């Protein structure tokens, strides 16, 4: 089977550099041009660069020319993207993709046909910071016809991701853990909520388990009416 | 560059119905136009190339058509695994290789009004100098909803952010969180904090509110 | 076996 495995994404500060690799198997590597294509959070696909099957020719999206360099090593079935002078707008999942065979001559097809799993590049000036965890307490204003809502606000952390479970993972029914939002501070914040019977606020315990590995933050917050 | 315009942004349909997706080009690409499918967390998968040729393992219900500046992808009868985002891509005139902005094919269900809940800031957060007020819109359909924050009846702008879940895998609804963020000093200058929700499933907009410090 | 796609860009 055709296999493409990208690596090298990570958190990087503006102006600094990162190198992506994509290892390939299951086809004749030197018969195919190779592409990088990226996808910013919540946005569509944007082509980045291509390199010819023999590695002697390449092309670039205008917005990365002079900053990114694409290359390949046919002896190692590996594709590279050297990313220099990084900017916040470069934040995206980067996919490596082979294109279809076009023939024996110096040709491109321009038809991506197999894609890897993507590697995430996050460009930010922010420093590592653990979240504060605040209760979203159930009350008169979070009760509707026998249903109460409660949750945890996980505020001001960097970088992604955080994990949130409820009652050590035993409670998933009714749980919504929202996508994090990036604040103007450069820090992330998210909410995790659960709806439960209002009759259960005194008979059941609800604890959100928040984990942020980059800061070694592990918080278990009991949420009280 | 050749710019590709996809429409509609969202197609809301039920399993078994036909989906027709449009891709238009800013100038002729001949027949050099491809379509991809992408599910959340996953890489794109090639479906169609050269306007109408099916790629490996693509079932017959997917069909591509068009030439010049006018193209369509048709799914004759939607299966559950077909609800995803679809992108077109041209290879006639490049670099750059260009992609359309994508069309989401989502599951249609009956209209469902949101349950609305409001959460004042915690005492612990207020001690730290910040106030986050959270408004929760739970289990609604369709996705379109308007959240307006009012502070002593003054409509707020620029000081809230919202987040929406992916369509629930078993009831096909969405949930939405809106957070109003103020300094503790600014938060204590006002009394009534209100979240006003407008949604097709409500006969009239719903307000949830509280008196600060109550 | 590999599909043969038309050439859309050349180099030299």
């Amino acid at each position: 089977q055709v296999q493409l495995v990208e690596s090298g994404g990570g958190v990087v500060q503006p102006g600094r550099s990162l190198r992506l690799s994509c290892a390939a198997s299951g086809f004749t590597f030197s018969n195919h041009g190779l592409h990088w294509v990226r996808q910013a959070p919540g946005k569509g696909l944007e082509w980045v660069a291509v390199v010819s099957k023999d590695g002697t020719n390449e092309h670039y999206a205008d917005s990365v020319r002079g900053r990114f360099t694409i290359s390949r090593d046919n002896s190692k079935n590996t594709l590279y993207l050297q990313m220099n002078s990084l900017r916040a707008e470069d934040t995206a999942v980067y996919y490596c993709a082979r294109e279809g065979y076009c023939g024996d001559d110096r040709c491109y097809s321009g038809q991506p046909d197999y894609w890897g799993q993507g590697t995430l590049v996050t460009v930010s000036s922010a420093s590592t910071k653990g979240p504060s965890v605040f209760p979203l307490a159930p009350s008169s204003k979070s009760t509707s016809g026998g249903t109460a809502a409660l949750g945890c606000l996980v505020k001001d952390y960097f970088p992604e991701p955080v994990t949130v479970s409820w009652n050590s993972g035993a409670l998933t029914s009714g749980v919504h853990t929202f996508p994090a939002v990036l604040q103007s501070s450069g820090l992330y914040s998210l909410s995790s909520v659960v709806t439960v019977p209002s009759s259960s606020l005194g008979t059941q315990t609800y604890i959100c388990n928040v984990n942020h590995k980059p800061s070694n933050t592990k918080v278990d917050k009991k949420v009280e009416p | 560059e050749i710019v590709l315009t996809q429409s509609p942004a969202t197609l809301s349909l039920s399993p078994g119905e036909r989906a027709t997706l449009s891709c238009r080009a800013s100038q002729s690409v001949g027949r050099y136009l491809a379509w991809y499918q992408q599910k959340p967390g996953q890489a794109p998968r090639l479906l169609i190339y050269d306007s109408s040729n099916r790629a490996t393992g693509v079932p017959a219900r997917f069909s591509g058509s068009g030439s010049g500046t006018d193209f369509t992808l048709t799914i004759s009868s939607l299966e559950p695994e077909d609800f995803a985002v679809y992108y077109c891509q041209q290879r006639s005139h490049w670099p750059p290789l260009t992609f359309g902005g994508g069309t989401k094919v989502e599951i249609k269900r009956t209209v469902a009004a949101p349950s609305v809940f409001i959460f004042p800031p915690s005492d612990e957060q207020l001690k730290s100098g910040t106030a986050s007020v959270v408004c929760l819109l739970n289990n609604f359909y369709p996705r379109e909803a308007k959240v307006q924050w009012k502070v002593d009846n003054a409509l707020q702008s620029g000081n809230s952010q919202e987040s929406v879940t992916e369509q629930d895998s078993k009831d096909s609804t969405y949930s939405l969180s809106s957070t109003l963020t103020l300094s503790k000093a600014d938060y204590e200058k006002h009394k009534v904090y209100a979240c006003e929700v407008t949604h097709q499933g409500l006969s009239s907009p719903v307000t949830k509110s509280f008196n600060r410090g109550e | 076996n590999e599909t043969i796609y038309n050439t859309t860009l050349k180099y030299g």
